[PDB]
RNA sequence: AAACUGCGAAUGGCUCAUUAAAUCAGUUAUGGUUCCUUUGGUCGCUCGUACUUGGAUAACUGUGGUAAUUCUAGAGCUAAUACAUGCCGACGGGCGCUGACCCCCUUCGCGGGGGGGAUGCGUGCAUUUAUCAGUGGUGACUCUAGAUAACCUCGGGCCGAUCGCACGCCGGCGGCGACGACCCAUUCGAACGUCUGCCCUAUCAACUUUCGAUGGUAGUCGCCGUGCCUACCAUGGUGACCACGGGUGACGGGGAAUCAGGGUUCGAUUCCGGAGAGGGAGCCUGAGAAACGGCUACCACAUCCAAGGAAGGCAGCAGGCGCGCAAAUU
C-alpha cells in the first residue's frame, strides 16, 4: 500500500521535510498492473469518486490501427519486442503504454486484399489457398472493375511493411494504458517511426 | 539535426507523418507539417518554433503547455540543465518599523523551449505560469529580451 | 448430514476451515458465524474447524433420508407451515394456475 | 475536514442576511441549489426574519410543508432552499408575489411585484456551449439549462424566462448603454447604464456604470447583470431605484422625514 | 418535445443565417 | 413492534501534541482533477412472460452451544425500490460501406457520365485507439460539436419488471406525484499548484547527490499536473539577500494588552484554516475517512474469566484519580 505524496521528498534546497500529518487516502497508490500477454484477465478497481478502473492483468488481443490505410482491426498480440523505459519489461513481456509489440497481420492483410484486389504478404511459389481466389478476383462488372483499378493506383505499400506482412506479424505501438483502461489499443508502426524502432530493436538484440 | 536522441521516438503527438503519398508527387520532403499554437496575451510565436524541428512537449508554442496565471520576469542566472534554466527575481521587501526596504531574491526554475536559441546569462526573460512541469518547474519562458550590454 | 455445531467453548463450526482446532478469521458481510454491525465492518472472530472430533459441545444433524420406522417426537408429528407463497408467480407455481 | 460541512455558524453567515448574534450559535445553512451559499437568501430567513410570517423555524417548516410557498413557479418545502437574485417567490394563500432584488446596501429587499410580473424572471447567461449532436445549450446564473437558445444570445447577456414554461421569450445583449444592476462587490445593488467595458485578457474585465443621478462606479464583469435595454428596466425596482445615497444624504432624508411628522 | 424544439430552432436558425447573410452582403457590397 | 431495504453516522463537539515556506493569510490557477446531495437539462435519438420473470434471506416458529459479549450455529416458512434476469414497443425505416443486374446519351477509341438497385455488414449515448475536416467558444486547446475505421472490459455501462392519490374517457388513451438510473451543467466542496509574507540561533557555513538530490525522455501509479515512483540520460539544484542544522513553556490567522508619534508583548481559548483521537502502521465501506463514540495488527497501559477465551480507548458532556500556584453539576 504505497503513497503518492510530494511532502516525503526533500525540498528544492535539499533540506529534509517534516511530515505534519499521516498518509491521506487520496494520496494513495496501488501496485502496478504488470499486464502480461495471455488469455484475457481484467480486475475492476474501485477508484476515487466511485468510478471504475480496469486493471488488465492479462491481454492477448488489442485494437490496432493502420493509420495510412485507416484500417482499425482487432488483433492478437504476439510478443513484446522493445521498451524505451526498461529493457526488463521486454524480458518479462509486460504490456505498457508506448511499448513495441508484434501483432498478427492477418486482419489488415484481409482488408487489403478485399479492398485493393491485390495480394499482400503472399509467397510467389504458392498459388493461393482454396476459397480465397474468389475474393481476390470475383466476377465484377465494368464499374466495379474500374473502381478497383482506380484504387490500384494508390495501393503501393512501403517495403518495410511489405516485409513484415511476408513474415506475418506487424510492429505496433500500444497507445492506451492497459493498467488503467484494461485495453491494449495502438497503431501499426510506419515510416520513420518504424525505421527508428527497427534500428533500436536490431541494436538491442 | 538528430531529433531522435532518446530511446523512444520523438514526435509531436498531434501530427500524423505516415500518410501515404505517391513518389512522383513529391515537392521537398513527403509530409511533415509542424504543429504550433499561438499562446494568448499578445505573445508572438518565435519563428524558430514555426520552422523548427525540435520536439519539446513542454514548449509553450509547439508542446502541450497552456499558459494561464501569473506572467513574471527574471534575469537568467544559470543554464546548466536540459531545457531548463534558473532565473533570479530581485525585489525590495518593506520593513515597516524601520520604514525601509531590504533586497530579497527568489530563484525560479523555468522551462526554456529550444525555440529560444542564443539565450545568455543575465538577459531578461518573460515567463508564464503553467501546470507543474516537474518537481520545481511551473513557469515557461515566453519572451527573451537581451541584456543592455549585449552587442 | 452434518450441518455444523459448537465446540466446548461455544465457537461455531465453519464450512471451509479444514482444521481440527479453532482459528481466528477476519470475517465480513456474507461470511457465516458473523453479523456486521455497520456497513463494511470486518471482525476477527474465533471459529471451529469443519472437521467433527470429540471436542464438540453439540453437533447439528439434518435427516436427509428417512429410516424404516418413525422416531418419537421427530418424524411422526405434523407442521402447520404458516406463511404460504406471497409472490403471485409462486402462487401459480404452487397451485398450477394458468394465465386465465 | 472529511467530506462536506453541514452547519453554518451564525457569525460566519453572510452579513446581508442581517442575522443578530444572540439568537443562536447556528445560522440556517442554505441547501445546495441554484444559487451560491453567500449569494442567496434561504426560505427560512425570508419567511421568518423578513416577512415575520413565522416566529421560529418550526413555524417556517409548518408554512412550507403546507405547500404555500412557490419559488420560480414551483412549490418548495425545503425551508433552507437557496433563493437568490431575480427569483420570484409566490404565496398564493396570501396572494403576494416578491422578487428577490438587491438593495443599494447589498441586501435582498422585500420587493412585492404584481402577479403579471411574477410570470417571468431575468437570467444572466453564464455559458453557451454546443453538445448533443449540434444542439446549442445555454446556462444561466439561476443554473437552469436551456436547449436551442437564440443564435444571437451570448455569454453575459440577459434572457427573460417565462416561469410557467421556462423558455426564453426575450433577451438584452451586453452592450454599452444598457441598464444593469451590480450583483457583487462594493457596488452591490446599484443600478445604472453601462458606460464602457475595459477588457483584460487572461484576467477580469472591468465594467464602468453610471447611475441615473450621474454617479459613476466600476465592478468586475462577473458582477454585472443587465436589467433592461437602454435605461428602461424589464423588472420592477425597489423603492430606492439603485441610487446609493451617501451617508450625509441618507441623514438629511431621514431628518426631513422625521421633521415632517408631528 | 424534441421534434418541436428541433423544428422551431431549425426555422429560427435559418432566419438568423438569412439575416447574417443579408447584413454581410450589404457590408461587402458598399 | 420486529426485521430487510434506503439514508446519515466523513457534520457537530473536544484539544493544541505534532508542525518553521510546513500550517496559515491575502492573491491567483485548475485550459491538470474528483464531486453524495440540491437545481435545470437529457432520459421511443440504439433497427436487434411483458397484463410483470428467478432464486434466496431476514423478521416470525422451533432446536441449541459457551463462564462470558450488541457471540451466534442448525432446521421450517415468507417479501422487495434488497439481489438477479429480461422483453413487446418506438420500428416506418433512414445513413454509411458492399455490389448478381438493368436503362439513357455521346465517337461503333464504353477514355465519359447519370441513375435505380436484391442479398450482406455496421449504426444511439458512454469507453479505448487511430485518422480527417474545418457548429459554437477562449487571451490561449491537443476545447466543444462533426465525420471515418474499428474496439467496447465475465471484476459487463445507460436505455424504469417500483410506489401512492385522484379518477376517468368510444381492448386502447390519460392527470398529479414519490422513488431510482446513467450522462451534462449547477450548488456544496475537496484536492493540487502560483506570487508575497513567519520566531530565536553561526558556540550551525556550506547542504543535497540515484536511500531521487536538480533537470530530460519513456512509462508506472494516481482523481488528475508532478521524481509521485521506476528505467535510462545529463550533472545538476540551494546558500552570508543566512542555505543546511539546531531550539522553541511555536498550531497559523482574524485578533488581545499596552501605546503621543513610533513601537513592545501576547493570541491553548467559542470565528476561519490545519492537525490529532494513548503511540505508530494498515485498511473496509462509502460520493466523501487512511474515520478511531469503524475495523486489523504491533507497542504501552488496562477490564472480566469457570484459565478455554472475551472485551478496550472521555483531547465529547458531566464526573473521578493524578498533576500541580492554578480551573464548575455524574
Amino acid at each position: 500500500g504505497i503513497s503518492r505524496d510530494n511532502w516525503h521528498k526533500r525540498r528544492k534546497t535539499g533540506g529534509k521535510r517534516k511530515p505534519y500529518h499521516k498518509k491521506r487516502k487520496y494520496e494513495l497508490g496501488r501496485p502496478a498492473a504488470n499486464t502480461k500477454i495471455g488469455p484475457r484477465r481484467i480486475h475492476t478497481v474501485r477508484v476515487r469518486g466511485g468510478n471504475k478502473k480496469y486493471r488488465a492483468l492479462r491481454l492477448d488481443v488489442g485494437n490496432f490501427s493502420w493509420g495510412s490505410e485507416c484500417c482499425t482491426r482487432k488483433t492478437r498480440i504476439i510478443d513484446v519486442v522493445y521498451n524505451a523505459s526498461n529493457n526488463e519489461l521486454v524480458r518479462t513481456k509486460t504490456l505498457v503504454k508506448n511499448c513495441i509489440v508484434l501483432i498478427d497481420s492477418t486482419p489488415y492483410r484481409q482488408w487489403y486484399e478485399s479492398h485493393y484486389a491485390l495480394p499482400l504478404g503472399r509467397k510467389k511459389g504458392a498459388k493461393l489457398t482454396p476459397e480465397e481466389e474468389e475474393i481476390l478476383n470475383k466476377k465484377r462488372s465494368k464499374k466495379i472493375q474500374k473502381k478497383y483499378d482506380e484504387r490500384k493506383k494508390n495501393a503501393k505499400i512501403s517495403s518495410l511493411l511489405e516485409e513484415q506482412f511476408q513474415q506475418g506479424k506487424l510492429l505496433a505501438c500500444i497507445a492506451s494504458r492497459p493498467g488503467q483502461c484494461g485495453r491494449a489499443d495502438g497503431y501499426v508502426l510506419e515510416g520513420k517511426e518504424l525505421e527508428f524502432y527497427l534500428r533500436k530493436i536490431k541494436a538491442r538484440k | 539535426a538528430d531529433i531522435q536522441t532518446e530511446r523512444a521516438y520523438q514526435k509531436q503527438p498531434t501530427i500524423f507523418q505516415n500518410k501515404k503519398r505517391v513518389l512522383l508527387g513529391e515537392t521537398g520532403k513527403e509530409k511533415l507539417p509542424r504543429y504550433y499554437k499561438n499562446i494568448g496575451l499578445g505573445f508572438k510565436t518565435p519563428k524558430e518554433a514555426i520552422e523548427g524541428t525540435y520536439i519539446d512537449k513542454k514548449c509553450p508554442f509547439t508542446g502541450n503547455v497552456s499558459i494561464r496565471g501569473r506572467i513574471l520576469s527574471g534575469v537568467v542566472t544559470k543554464m546548466k540543465m536540459q531545457r531548463t534554466i534558473v532565473i533570479r527575481r530581485d525585489y525590495l521587501h518593506y520593513i515597516r518599523k524601520y520604514n525601509r526596504f531590504e533586497k530579497r531574491h527568489k530563484n525560479m526554475s523555468v522551462h526554456l523551449s529550444p525555440c529560444f536559441r542564443d539565450v545568455q546569462i543575465g538577459d531578461i526573460v518573460t515567463v508564464g505560469e503553467c501546470r507543474p512541469l516537474s518537481k520545481t518547474v511551473r513557469f515557461n519562458v515566453l519572451k527573451v529580451t537581451k541584456a543592455a550590454g549585449t552587442k | 448430514r452434518i450441518s455444523g455445531g459448537n465446540d466446548k467453548q461455544g465457537f461455531p463450526m465453519k464450512q471451509g476451515v479444514l482444521t481440527h482446532g479453532r482459528v481466528r478469521l477476519l470475517l465480513s458481510k456474507g461470511h457465516s458465524c458473523y453479523r456486521p454491525r455497520r456497513t463494511g465492518e470486518r471482525k476477527r472472530k474465533s471459529v471451529r474447524g469443519c472437521i467433527v472430533d470429540a471436542n464438540l459441545s453439540v453437533l447439528n444433524l439434518v435427516i436427509v433420508k428417512k429410516g424404516e420406522k418413525d422416531i418419537p417426537g421427530l418424524t411422526d408429528t405434523t407442521v402447520p407451515r404458516r406463511l404460504g407463497p406471497k409472490r403471485a408467480s409462486r402462487i401459480r407455481k404452487l397451485f398450477n394456475l394458468s394465465k386465465e | 475536514a472529511r467530506g462536506p460541512k453541514k452547519h453554518l455558524k451564525r457569525v460566519a453567515a453572510p452579513k446581508h442576511w442581517m442575522l443578530d448574534k444572540l439568537t443562536g450559535v447556528f445560522a440556517p445553512r442554505p441547501s445546495t441549489g441554484p444559487h451560491k451559499l453567500r449569494e442567496c437568501l434561504p426560505l427560512i430567513i425570508f419567511l421568518r426574519n423578513r416577512l415575520k410570517y413565522a416566529l421560529t423555524g418550526d413555524e417556517v417548516k409548518k408554512i412550507c410543508m403546507q405547500r404555500f410557498i412557490k419559488i420560480d413557479g414551483k412549490v418548495r418545502t425545503d425551508i433552507t432552499y437557496p433563493a437568490g437574485f431575480m427569483d420570484v417567490i409566490s404565496i398564493d394563500k396570501t396572494g403576494e408575489n416578491f422578487r428577490l432584488i438587491y438593495d443599494t446596501k447589498g441586501r435582498f429587499a422585500v420587493h412585492r411585484i404584481t402577479p403579471e410580473e411574477a410570470k417571468y424572471k431575468l437570467c444572466k447567461v453564464r455559458k453557451i456551449f454546443v453538445g448533443t449532436k449540434g444542439i446549442p445549450h445555454l446556462v444561466t446564473h439561476d443554473a437552469r439549462t436551456i436547449r436551442y437558445p437564440d443564435p444571437l444570445i451570448k455569454v453575459n447577456d440577459t434572457i427573460q424566462i417565462d416561469l410557467e414554461t421556462g423558455k426564453i421569450t426575450d433577451f438584452i445583449k451586453f452592450d454599452t448603454g444598457n441598464l444593469c444592476m451590480v450583483t457583487g462587490g462594493a457596488n452591490l445593488g446599484r443600478i445604472g447604464v453601462i458606460t464602457n467595458r475595459e477588457r483584460h485578457p487572461g484576467s477580469f474585465d472591468v465594467v464602468h456604470v453610471k447611475d441615473a443621478n450621474g454617479n459613476s462606479f466600476a465592478t468586475r464583469l462577473s458582477n454585472i447583470f443587465v436589467i433592461g435595454k437602454g435605461n428602461k428596466p424589464w423588472i420592477s425596482l425597489p423603492r430606492g431605484k439603485g441610487i446609493r445615497l451617501t451617508i450625509a444624504e441618507e441623514r438629511d432624508k431621514r431628518l426631513a422625514a422625521k421633521q415632517s411628522s408631528g | 418535445k424534441n421534434k418541436e424544439e428541433a423544428a422551431e430552432y431549425a426555422k429560427l436558425l435559418a432566419k438568423r443565417m438569412k439575416e447574417a447573410r443579408e447584413k454581410r452582403q450589404e457590408q461587402i457590397a458598399k
